[PDB]
Formats: C-alpha cells, structure tokens, sequence
C-alpha cells in the first residue's frame, strides 16, 4: 500500500 | 480578490455545489474568497477549505510522483522534457502550498483562539510544508521540513491540553505528524511509537462516545491501524 | 501561441507524459501547440488531441450534469448561485469546444486528404458540436444540432465508401453518430437502426482480421451492443 | 446504465 493520511474533512 | 464582489454565503454556497461536481479547483477558489472575506470560519467551512485544497494538492502530488519516477528510470545505468514537465509540475504544487500557507499566515491563525480552530489550522500548517518537504531537494529542505514539525508539534501541544484522545482533529493530527516521521523526518521508530499511543489512548476513550462520534473517531484509528500493519 | 516556442516533438513528448500523469488539461494545452506547429498529425498524435481533449471536456460535461440536475430539482412544485455556477460550468465547456472545432478548422480538416486522418477529424467535429448541442437552449440550437449532424454524415458517407466495415474510427463515428440520433436528434428508431446495421456489418468482416485488430474492433462493437440492451 | 460514446483512442 502508500501511507495514508487523514481526510479532507475529519468530522 | 477574483472572488471580492460576491458574497460571502455565494461563495461557501459555491464551495458546496463545486464538491457535489468534484470542482476541487473552483472550490478552492471559492473558499479562498470566503476566507479573504476576512471572518473566521465555522467548523463545516474550514472542512470545505481543508477538502479543496486537499484534492488540487493531491492531484498534483500524485502527477508529479508519476513524473519524477519517470524522470529517475531516465538516469539509471534522452531530452530535457521529462525533467522540465517535472519541474512545471513541481513549480504549480508549491504555489498551491504558498497559497494555503499564505491563507493560514494573513489571518486565520492568529484569528483561531478555539483549540478546534486552532489546532485544525496548525495541522493544516504541518500538512502543507509537508507536501513541500516532499518535492524539495535544494538548501531550504531542512527549514521546509523543521517549518511542518514546529506547526504539527503546537498542534499536538494544544490538542493533547484540549481536546479529548478521540477528538477527530486530534486522530487526523496525530496520524498526519507519524506519516511526516515516517516519509519525511526518516524517524519510522518515531513515527511507529505516535501511531500506536494514538490508537491505543483513542481506544481506551471511545467508551464515552456516541454512535455518531465512535464512528468519526474509528475511521481514522483504522488508518493508524493500517499504517502501523505496513509499517512493522 | 503559448507553446509556439516549444518544439513540436517536445510537445509530443509531453502530452504523452501529461496522458501517464492524468494531466489532461496540460496534455490538451500541449496538443493544441503541436496542432498550431501547422503540420498534419500522424495516427497516434490525432489519437493524443482526441484523447486529451475528450477527457477535458468529459470532466465538464460531467460538472454540468451534476449541477444542471440540482438546478432542475429548485425549480420543482432559493437564489441564483446553482444558475450562476451551472452558466460559469456550461461557458468554459463551450470554450474548450470552441477551440477544438476552431482548431479542426484552422486547418487540420482542410489538409486531411486520406480517408482515416479526414473521417477522424469529422467524427471529432460531429462530436464537439454534439457536447455543445448537450447545454444549448436558446436560438442556436438547431443549428448546433444540424452542425453535428452535417459532420457526422460527411465522416460516415467517407467511411462507408472507403473503410472495411470494422475500422475502428469508422465504429466509434457510427456508435457517436447512433448516440446523437438518441440523444439529441430525439431519434431513438434511426439510433437503433445504425447501431444495428454497424455492428452485423462488422461482425460479417471479422474473419478478414488480425487477433490484434480482432480486439480493437469487437471492444466498440461491444458499447454498440450495450447501447442496444440499453436501448431495446 | 448511461449512452456509451467511444473512446478518445479508437486503435
Ligand atoms: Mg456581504
Ligand atoms: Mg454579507
Ligand atoms: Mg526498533
Ligand atoms: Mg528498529
Ligand atoms: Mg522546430
Ligand atoms: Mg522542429
Ligand atoms: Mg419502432
Ligand atoms: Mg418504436
């Protein structure tokens, strides 16, 4: 896989 | 101000109806206006500013790691072309990492007394001299790359004072600053160490959560979780 | 003339890069520079307009749709911004058709002597008038209509006369021919009747080929035969 | 399903 990083929107 | 005659409530009705048609260029334009508008935004608004920016970014990232894989075949054991898309590329990400970075700098920062406002923007802050960290080769590395761990490392601060270990903000933080670790800072134990207190505090706080809540928070410790499974 | 100090191979070269990257609006801006060098374009370099193009104005037309159908559901039994938004959409779409019928003009359709680069180009020209018949509405759009038409019908009676029946741009010119008569021509019976005729035509020339050629052809006899299902 | 048109790459 590639690292994930957080959504745009978080909530 | 291209977006200085319309109206503030236009421009975020705009931003909405641009994220509907995955317009992320003119939703980034729109909420670039609403923000020069000079007022904080609510919570949903700085979401709709973070998504934009978010998605013209990372389709410029993923054009350009396209490129410069191509570009490093090319120097293994031809013309300028390749190099010189790579660089065009390159030169149209950084001005979007200005833009944001300018954004949070004239005024929003210093504007946002609330730990959510704040830490959101801060993370923010990390996130764009990070994807700067990631194109950057000359003598400003190292400032771009101590630029995103000093913005990362206030947020983390606030959020550990303010904010509850489930807080979305704080997860997307805290999983943010362990992939810089990781990808940027060469510090994979660092970045192995964050993710896993993270998910583990998280854990031990979702009991006092909500459906709704517990379903924020679970999505982004699974991206912990699938890093920390890629990562050992 | 923005490419006009680029060498025309360098922007070949780069609308291939910008294809790999998912670049697409780079990739037409380069192609348009390569068409205005004033030389024909070979096979794959007509393929590369297309596809840049086509990829473009797809991104568009699916914006337009997007928002044309929230416009719609506000006007069943709030203020102007979804009008507003949908115009700014649907006028940078008939730009890009604009300029890719304005290119086919100034001179790639005049110079087209063999019958694959001179149908390709009119198949193209049926095409840009047909996303422009999709969004017109007011006096023009007969004559938009009848453009799209006019084209298409000199591309087919070229085709028919000098084209074995699976050629593949002479498939994809009768599938966008049968998709106008549906879709905008309100000619569901002449859609049907040339999709069908099309593809047996085609299936009765199969043996004469290649399992190379074998491919390309059955691949758009299959969208001819998917608009069937659909359509019957 | 939507009308399919052909591709921008037709061989
Ligand atoms: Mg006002
Ligand atoms: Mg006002
Ligand atoms: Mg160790
Ligand atoms: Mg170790
Ligand atoms: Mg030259
Ligand atoms: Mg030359
Ligand atoms: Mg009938
Ligand atoms: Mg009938």
């Amino acid at each position: 896989r590639r690292n994930a990083s957080s959504a745009g929107r978080l909530q | 101000g291209a977006m200085g005659s319309m109206e503030r409530a236009s421009l975020i009705q705009k931003a909405k109806l641009a994220e509907q048609a995955e317009r992320y260029e003119d939703m980034a334009a729109f909420m670039k206006g609403a923000v020069e508008k000079g007022e904080e935004l609510s919570c949903e608004e700085r979401n709709l500013l973070s998504v934009a920016y978010k998605n013209v970014v990372g389709g410029q990232r993923a054009a350009w790691r396209v490129l410069s894989s191509i570009e490093q075949k090319s120097n293994e054991e031809k013309g300028p072309e390749v190099r010189e898309y790579r660089e065009k590329v390159e030169t149209e990400l950084q001005g979007v990492c200005d833009t944001v970075l300018g954004l949070l700098d004239s005024h929003l920062i210093k504007e946002a007394g609330d730990a959510e406002s704040r830490v959101f923007y801060l993370k923010m802050k990390g996130d764009y001299y990070r994807y700067l960290a990631e194109v950057a080769t000359g003598d400003d590395k190292k400032r771009i790359i101590d630029s995103a761990r000093s913005a990362y490392q206030e947020a983390m601060d606030i959020s550990k004072k303010e904010m509850p270990p489930t807080n979305p903000i704080r997860l997307g933080l805290a999983l943010n600053f362990s992939v810089f670790h990781y990808e940027i800072a060469n510090s994979p134990e660092e970045a192995i160490s964050l993710a896993k207190t993270t998910f583990d505090e998280a854990m031990a706080d979702l009991h006092t959560l909500s459906e709704d809540s517990y379903k924020d928070s679970t999505l982004i410790m699974q991206l912990l979780r699938d890093n920390l499974t890629l990562w050992t």
